[PDB]
């Protein structure tokens, strides 16, 4: 396994070089036909970021569709889908491959989106963080007028089935606003979200994605002066639950930050001393964020001062 | 949790002269031919990094100017290589190269402008080429390109702004298109876009800044989004973004520096994505560009928006105001 592997590369390069040459010869000639499909097939599987070759595939299919029957064009499309699927198995994180699938489906008369949604569920089982796949999923969702609630139900199962949830939570942050479209979440939805994100971060307290989404939820409401007895009580209950969690995992910085954020949400002034205690522990546990933590602390001290001078 | 652990032996010193040899020799080979498709950007990376090390003269100005003219198509857009199709990415790379060389009229500037203009949509987004892929990456290519040519006014700026901001997310970051998850690369494109269009006030600097500084892993290197291995070039996408929004002091400078240096190859030269891996000119540019932003003295100051030396941009008078 010495000269063998790196020898045949001089061969495998030779094929790519000749096929690539051939493709351009053929394209300069005006020969928009199956031969280009067959040659490009051989290059795009190994090298899907080779954008110009996706363009030829397009120029070929667009042209062919002019001088072939409905039924011969139908077959070409279906074969193009199978080819696309096989390229995705080899390389699922290439812009070109996904864009070409979107281009293909965008122009079909009767596209089968259900199948494409499932294609998405299959690739998100493989890699739940594949952003090409999530992006393509939203495109399919829109094209088939899928309803926010369907997609919200999809994100729920995904969240509980496993970790690797930053993409799912992100998707929920867009779906929820659509479910209650204001030109800013309602408290009942917010409370269900707090409960859901709360379970996540006690289940797996080192998974940052829950804590980020939670920090967002903490600001998405209506203010500390308008705290319902229920939200005051739930927020208080989260505070304690993070203190418990902090005993189990004293090296967990996300829970330390969240304790600071919760006290802010509840009553900046009543918790001023605890806020300062917590910045010291937190900076001790997460020293790389020292600078960030002092700036956040200065912002919060300023906030506090403004609140104290509003005293009549 | 997912990180590299820097081997205790790994490089702790800047090997400038080696890198200048690495790039100077690059393209005299398997990998080279397989990336014909990004050649214009490859030349941009190599030239830019040489110029940051004060070594641009050791490259072929005259030969690259002819290559650039031959890569302009009749619709005005520039391709990555001769016979390849035009695209906003390579039109940007070309104009960056002509700006490094003060040779902008090597190409038909009016036709580039008309090409960028033709790619804008009703909603203000930019397609990357005639084939219609929409990405905030291209919003940045369009405006970066036009800014360098003094022709920003040629596109619908307000609608372009509106599209980008409609890609701002719950976490302060930005994605490909509306609804897309935040990622470092698009955040660099978007913050750079806002820098150019004078709209940094619409960024939530403390929230995004926090997201960007949590990218720094215990090893000191930055990843591009949560739960991913760190990597020298995010270390540039993230850092640049922080500089643009005024929060570069929110990452641990020294730990980052040690990561970047540890990404060098003492033998071949150049930098790799992570310690010990195979180098390339892309990462070589971005590791050098990162060190520059981190205050390293033997490299020129790099613009965090255009990723070119500040003196080139001073010299053409397009230096957007950053947050602080
Ligand atoms: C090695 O496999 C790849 C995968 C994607 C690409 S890419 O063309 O779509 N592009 C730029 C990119 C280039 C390189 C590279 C190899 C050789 C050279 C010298 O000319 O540069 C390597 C990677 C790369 N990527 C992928 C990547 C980088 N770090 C982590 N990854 C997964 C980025 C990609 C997107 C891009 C970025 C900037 C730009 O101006 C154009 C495209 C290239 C190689
Ligand atoms: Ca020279
Ligand atoms: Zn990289």
């Amino acid at each position: 396994q010495a000269e063998a592997k790196r020898l045949e590369r001089e061969q495998k390069l030779k094929l790519y070089q000749s096929a690539t040459q051939a493709v351009f010869q053929k394209r300069q000639a005006g020969e928009l036909d199956e031969s280009v499909l067959e040659l490009t097939s051989q290059i795009l599987g190994a090298n899907p970021d080779f954008a110009t070759l996706w363009n030829c595939r397009r120029e070929v299919l667009q042209h062919l569709e002019t001088e072939k029957s409905p039924e011969e064009s139908a077959a070409l499309v279906k074969a193009e889908l199978g080819f696309l699927e096989s390229c995705l198995r080899v390389n699922p994180k290439s812009y070109g491959t996904w864009h070409h699938r979107c281009w293909l489906l965008s122009r079909l008369p009767e596209p089968n989106w259900a199948r494409e949604l499932e294609l998405c569920a299959r690739f998100l089982e493989a890699d739940e963080r594949n952003f090409h796949c999530w992006d393509y999923r939203r495109f399919v969702a829109a094209q088939a007028a899928v309803a926010p609630a369907e997609e919200l139900a999809f994100t729920d199962s995904l969240i509980t089935r496993n970790f690797s949830n930053y993409s799912s939570w992100h998707y929920r942050s867009c779906l929820l606003p659509q479910l209650h479209p204001q030109p800013r979440l309602p408290e009942n939805v917010l409370l269900k979200e707090l409960e859901l994100v709360q379970n996540a971060f006690f289940t797996d307290p080192n998974d940052q994605s829950a804590w980020f989404y939670h920090r967002w939820l903490l600001g998405a409401g209506s203010g500390r002066c308008e705290l319902s007895v229920e939200k005051s009580t739930v927020l208080q209950s989260e505070l304690e639950s993070c203190k418990e969690l902090q005993e189990l995992e004293p090296e967990n910085k996300w829970c330390l930050l969240t304790i600071i954020l919760l006290m802010r949400a509840l009553d900046p002034l009543l918790y001023e001393k605890e806020t300062l205690q917590y910045f010291s522990t937190l900076k001790a546990v997460d020293p790389m964020r020292a600078a960030y933590l002092d700036d956040l602390r200065s912002k919060f001290l300023l906030e506090n001062s403004v609140l104290k001078m509003e005293y009549a | 949790q997912k990180d590299v652990t820097i081997k205790s032996d790994a490089p702790d010193t800047l090997l400038l002269e080696k890198h200048a040899d690495y790039i100077a020799s690059y393209g005299s080979d398997y990998e080279y031919c397989m990336s014909e498709y990004l050649r214009m950007s490859g030349v941009y990376w190599g030239l830019t990094v040489m110029d940051l090390m004060g070594q641009l003269h050791r490259m072929n100005k005259e030969e690259i100017l002819v290559f650039i003219k031959s890569c302009q198509h009749e619709c005005g857009g520039v391709s990555a290589s001769i016979g390849h199709d035009p695209h906003l990415l390579y039109t940007l790379s070309a104009v960056q190269i002509l700006t490094l060389y003060d040779s902008i009229h090597v190409i038909n500037v009016d036709k580039v402008v008309a090409y960028v203009q033709s790619l804008q949509k009703e909603d203000g987004s930019f397609a990357g080429d005639i084939w219609g892929e929409i990405d905030t990456r291209f919003s940045f290519c369009a405006v970066a390109t036009l800014a360098l040519l003094g022709k920003l006014d040629a596109i619908n700026v307000e609608k372009a702004i509106e599209f980008v901001l409609s890609c701002m997310n719950f976490d302060g970051g930005f994605g490909c298109r509306p609804g897309s998850e935040s990622h470092a690369g698009q955040i660099y494109c978007c913050t750079g876009f806002l820098a150019i269009t004078s709209q940094l006030h619409q960024v939530n600097s403390d929230l995004l800044g926090w997201w960007l500084c949590e990218r720094q892993l215990p090893s000191g290197g930055l990843n591009g989004r949560p739960e991913k291995l760190p990597d020298v070039c995010y270390s540039w996408w993230v850092l640049a973004s922080l500089k643009i929004i005024g929060r570069l002091h929110w990452i641990d400078r020294e730990k980052l520096r040690s990561f970047i240096l540890a990404c060098q190859d003492e033998e071949t030269g150049g930098f790799a994505d992570r310690p010990g891996d195979m180098v390339d000119p892309f990462h070589t540019l971005f590791g050098i560009a990162g060190l520059s932003l981190l205050g390293e003295e033997q490299i020129k100051p790099v613009s965090p928006v255009f990723c070119m030396p500040e003196e080139v941009l001073q010299r053409v008078n397009v230096q957007p105001e950053l947050v602080s």
